[PDB]
């Protein structure tokens, strides 16, 4: 999702709190929105 | 003389464990059942441009070493192994045209069978890939799939666009970015490939 | 970092290993050059940059350093190596030298 | 062959001007950098005073001040230290000096030492 | 959090709620210990050659040394205050002292001081376009120091070229001009303005610690103290960089050689090699 | 979306990677946004 | 004439010059080392010629 590392333990123990913040919320942005795509898909299979 | 590749020429991707799993990668790579050129010895500098497969039919170890590099001529790798010690460098060596052995800029010393090798280096990483297997066949590359893993790993970073042997059938196939299936077995072992 | 040469003479033979010190006036870390004089004629560079042999000097001759206190070696004395040398450093204006060495048998 | 082709010895007395000679054979005279060193009989080399022959540029030392001029005469090659009032205090022999060139010579090929090669030497006597 | 009655309530917002079952959290087993697993490579590394190292090389030809079985002791170079800037981006100034690499570069080199911009991820100027350029993706940090006192016409950069160079690649070339063989087409390499005679004119030496974190056995790791190996038992483990809760069991697994560790479809880590017993 | 300008081209034409890397994040975020909520409205017309 | 021009005027009066039919050798400009930051916000230093 644009970040550095799809490790978030990873991220973790690089980044400090500061930039941190940005890269942890482009991959909450990133993983809550194919979140949504998957409830929002499997929501309306599970209406049909 | 020409020889279709029916599968030869795939090697592991990276250093990371999988079983029962289809990883896919794009890399360097020789396509299936393309066209590979063919070499006989009874009775050649060629271009390196995106890395070159190298399949070797050996019955004597007649090949040697190979170089790499763009002079080749008195100034550029050397393997070289005396049945007792296993030497290979990338110096500036003072050997002739046509370096033999009778019967530095890297400043640490370091038919019956197919010795595949897999030169390249990735940002100076000269992985040693190779898988020995025995065969009876003296017609052409026999058909089979070989997973070749890296041996040593030293950091030449020297351009390498020629290649020459030290005094066998090269395959002067040029890997090209091209996407790859690859399958790892319940043994981590590459068992079969899709040349997408 | 004070200027200090040693020594005010030295006695020795062939094949004998000597080490003498020329402590660092100043910060010259980078740039030192070192010379070779033989008597009567113009000295020669024995190492420049303070990290480099100089051309037309035999190898028997060298130098070091050490933080403040740098050094002159001749690892394999010879019978004409009986002169008097002198060190520099030019990392600063001005450029200062040496003192000298006289041998006796 | 580069060489500083150094003039000769010059006998004087103290008082009346001198023009000595650094003179480049061989090469570009402008490359080198010619560092003046004075060397006093019986004893080592002394910096005495710098000038950069490109544009005449003169930096006298402090001692020197007043009493000596130094120039530069690109014409015929004969770089100068000229004691307006010649002083006894300046009998030594003279080593104009040359910079050294070991890593990209044609770009800096000055300042880098000063020493790579001399000539003769010129012996002002005053 | 008193107790589940209390936590009902809590997660449904009245003080009376319905009979029923109800999601209030979720149960965590929390580490009971701290494990710390690292390779014997008590072999210090020689920071010192590149710190406090007397010599160094021009742009124009940066010298690399790759480092491997070493002991990285950040420390006191991060506490130093030789450092005048120290921008870290893919790692933390402060974090540096427990991560451990499998491989590292070392590339040292001078340039000037407007030009301290351009040694980042993602930047152009003369060098970054004809001398040296970092990588846009670049994993690691940027020490420069205060060099005025520190670092003369032996200082040189490209001016003419035919296109930019990739990230960390080497090109030394004295020649071949861009218009203007010994013609008006010359010597295209030229010196830095310095001399020990002469803030922003002066000299900024620069050092890059080019952190390559690709999986490989690891070499150079971080001033940490290894413990006893536990079983069955959720800890706080640290296999080379890798932390997480969970057991380390006796597996079956057949690794090669040349593996060092496996991953699972979620692309965690499955299965670690331990570094002390193989 | 947010973006300097509406045309991928425009955009390529005239910024460098280092700079276009972050305005094409911005672009490609507001149109995969577009194309999400596309998809959805399009999924739960289609289940209609 | 508006780089290398020899008068210019102040802030608070600052003077404008519309540029029209021309050829914009941008390259002379980028290459030359006239520019000590080149900060571009919707082109590049680079992407000019
Ligand atoms: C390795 O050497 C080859 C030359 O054999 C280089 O290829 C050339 O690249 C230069 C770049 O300036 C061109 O001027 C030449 O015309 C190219 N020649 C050919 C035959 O392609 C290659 O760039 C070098 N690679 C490295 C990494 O140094
Ligand atoms: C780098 O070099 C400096 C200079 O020698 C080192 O500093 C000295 O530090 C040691 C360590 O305690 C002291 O014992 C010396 O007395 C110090 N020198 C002086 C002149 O006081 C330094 O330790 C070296 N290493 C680092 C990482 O800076
Ligand atoms: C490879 O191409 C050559 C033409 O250059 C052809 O003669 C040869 O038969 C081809 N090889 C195969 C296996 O088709
Ligand atoms: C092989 O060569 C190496 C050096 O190239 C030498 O050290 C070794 O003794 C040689 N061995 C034999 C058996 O000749
Ligand atoms: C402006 O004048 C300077 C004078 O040295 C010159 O270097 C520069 O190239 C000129 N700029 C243009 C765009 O011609």
């Amino acid at each position: 999702f644009g970040a550095i590392s799809s490790v978030l333990n990873d991220i973790l123990s690089r980044l400090d709190p500061p930039e941190a913040e940005v890269q942890i919320d482009r991959l909450i942005t990133g993983r809550l929105q194919s979140l949504q795509t998957y409830v929002t898909q499997q929501l309306i299979r599970a209406a049909e | 003389a020409y020889t279709n590749s029916f599968t030869r020429g795939v090697y592991y991707p990276d250093k990371v464990f999988r079983s029962s799993v289809l990883h896919s990668t794009q890399d360097l790579f020789l396509p299936f059942f393309s066209n590979v050129t063919w070499f006989h010895a009874i009775h050649p500098v060629l271009p390196f441009n995106d890395g070159v497969y190298f399949a070797s039919t050996e019955k004597s170890n007649i090949i040697r070493g190979w170089i790499f590099g763009t002079t080749l001529d008195s100034k550029s790798l050397l393997i070289v192994n005396n049945a007792t010690n296993v030497v290979i460098k990338v110096c500036e060596f003072q050997f002739c045209n046509d370096p033999f052995l009778g019967v530095c800029t890297f400043e640490y010393v370091s038919f019956k069978n197919l010795r595949e090798f897999v030169f390249k280096n990735i940002d100076g990483y000269f992985k040693i890939y190779s898988k020995h297997t025995p065969i009876n066949l003296v017609r052409d590359l026999p058909q089979g799939f070989s997973a070749l893993e890296p041996l040593v790993d030293l950091p030449i970073g020297i351009n390498i666009t020629r290649f020459q042997t030290l005094l066998a059938a090269y395959y002067v196939g040029y890997l090209q970015p091209r996407t790859f299936l690859l399958k790892y077995n319940e043994n981590g072992t590459i068992t079969d490939a899709v040349d997408c | 970092i004070q200027m200090t040469q040693s020594p005010s003479t030295l006695s020795a033979s062939v094949g004998d290993r000597v080490t003498i010190t020329c402590r660092a006036s100043q910060s010259i870390s980078y740039w030192l050059a070192w010379y070779q004089q033989k008597p009567g004629k113009a000295p020669k560079l024995l190492i420049y940059q303070a990290s480099s042999l100089e051309s037309g000097v035999p190898s028997r001759f060298s130098g070091s350093e050490s933080g403040t206190e740098f050094t002159l070696t001749i690892s394999s004395l010879q019978p004409d190596d009986f002169a008097t040398y002198y060190c520099q450093q030019y990392n600063s204006y001005p450029y200062t030298f040496g003192q000298g060495t006289k041998l006796e048998i | 062959q580069v060489q500083l082709q150094q003039s000769g010895a010059e006998v004087k007395k103290p008082g009346e001007s001198l023009k000595i000679s650094c003179k480049g054979s061989g090469y570009s005279f402008t490359s080198y950098w010619i560092g003046w060193v004075r060397q006093m009989p019986g004893k080592g080399l002394e910096w005495m005073g710098i000038i950069y022959p490109g544009d005449s540029d003169t930096r006298y030392s402090p001692s020197f001040q007043g009493q000596v001029t130094i120039s530069a005469d690109k014409s015929i090659s004969t770089a100068y230290m000229q004691w307006s009032s010649l002083k006894a205090s300046d009998t030594a022999m003279y080593y104009c000096a040359r910079s050294f060139r070991d890593d990209p010579r044609i770009a800096v090929a000055g300042p880098a030492d000063a020493f790579d090669i001399w000539g003769q030497g010129t012996m002002v006597t005053v | 959090a008193l107790d589940p009655l209390s936590e009902t309530k809590c997660t449904l917002k009245s003080f009376t709620v319905e009979k029923g079952i109800y999601q209030t959290s979720n149960f965590r087993v929390q580490p009971t210990e701290s494990i710390v697993r690292f390779p014997n490579i008590t072999n210090l590394c020689p920071f010192g050659e590149v710190f406090n190292a007397t010599r160094f090389a021009s742009v124009y030809a940066w010298n690399r040394k790759r480092i491997s079985n070493c002991v990285a002791d950040y420390s006191v170079l991060y506490n130093s205050a030789s450092f005048s800037t120290f921008k870290c981006y893919g790692v933390s100034p402060t974090k540096l002292n427990d991560l451990c690499f499998t491989n590292v570069y070392a590339d040292s080199f001078v340039i000037r001081g407007d030009e301290v911009r351009q040694i980042a991820p993602g930047q152009t100027g003369k060098i970054a376009d004809y001398n040296y350029k970092l990588p846009d993706d670049f994993t690691g940090c940027v020490i420069a120091w205060n060099s005025n006192n520190l670092d003369n016409y032996n200082y040189l950069y490209r001016l003419f070229r035919k296109s930019n160079l990739k990230p960390f690649e080497r090109d030394i070339s004295t020649e071949i001009y861009q218009a203007g063989e010994g013609f008006n087409c010359y010597f295209p390499l030229q010196s830095y303005g310095f001399q020990p005679t002469n803030v922003g004119y002066q000299p900024y030496r620069v050092v890059v610690l080019s952190f390559e974190l690709l999986h490989a056995p690891a070499t150079v790791c971080g001033p940490k103290k290894s413990t006893n190996l536990v079983k069955n038992k959720c800890v706080n483990f640290n296999f080379n960089g890798l932390t997480g809760t969970g057991v380390l069991t006796e597996s079956n697994k057949k690794f090669l050689p040349f593996q060092q560790f496996g991953r699972d479809i979620a692309d965690t880590t499955d299965a670690v090699r331990d570094p002390q017993t193989l």
